[PDB]
């Protein structure tokens, strides 16, 4: 909760750019993967394509559990 | 126009019309004259609106296209 209102209120472009790059769970080579290329649009947009696929994948775990114990 | 001591040249230009290309003299710096100013004047301008109206629309429905290819 230290984050619900330290990240509201803020429009800081490189900092809204690697606040998620660093929040990003995954590899030490990922990270300097996304620190290879320094055009912002191309990394932002990676950005909001990890936070979909963690959303789907929160979402099928989400769907399984229901109808599983559904049919138990 | 502005000077930098690293070799970079800052120059802005602003094209004014076409003309054409008289003869070339062996360099450098490489020289050239015009003889005539060649411009056009717009004729029958019903047709012309109707392909400017046609042209900004188009210019509306593709430039919010290029999402991450550098383009305002």
């Amino acid at each position: 909760r230290y984050q619900l209102e330290a990240v509201k209120g803020t429009s800081d472009p490189a900092m809204l750019a690697d606040t998620i790059a660093y929040h990003a769970t995954w590899t030490v080579a990922e990270k300097q993967e996304i620190l290879e290329l320094t055009d912002l649009e191309a990394r932002l947009k990676k950005v909001l394509g990890l936070l979909s696929r963690d959303l789907e994948r929160f979402e099928l775990d989400k769907r399984v559990a229901q109808r599983v114990k559904e049919q138990m | 126009a502005m000077r930098l001591p690293d070799g970079t040249l800052q120059v802005m230009v602003e094209a004014r019309a076409r003309a054409q290309v008289t003869d070339y003299i062996p360099g450098p710096y490489l020289r050239a004259r015009g003889e005539v100013f060649s411009e056009i004047f717009p004729i029958d301008e019903a047709v012309v609106r109707v392909l400017v109206e046609e042209l900004k629309e188009a210019f509306e429905k593709y430039v919010a296209n290029h999402k991450s290819l550098r383009l305002d």
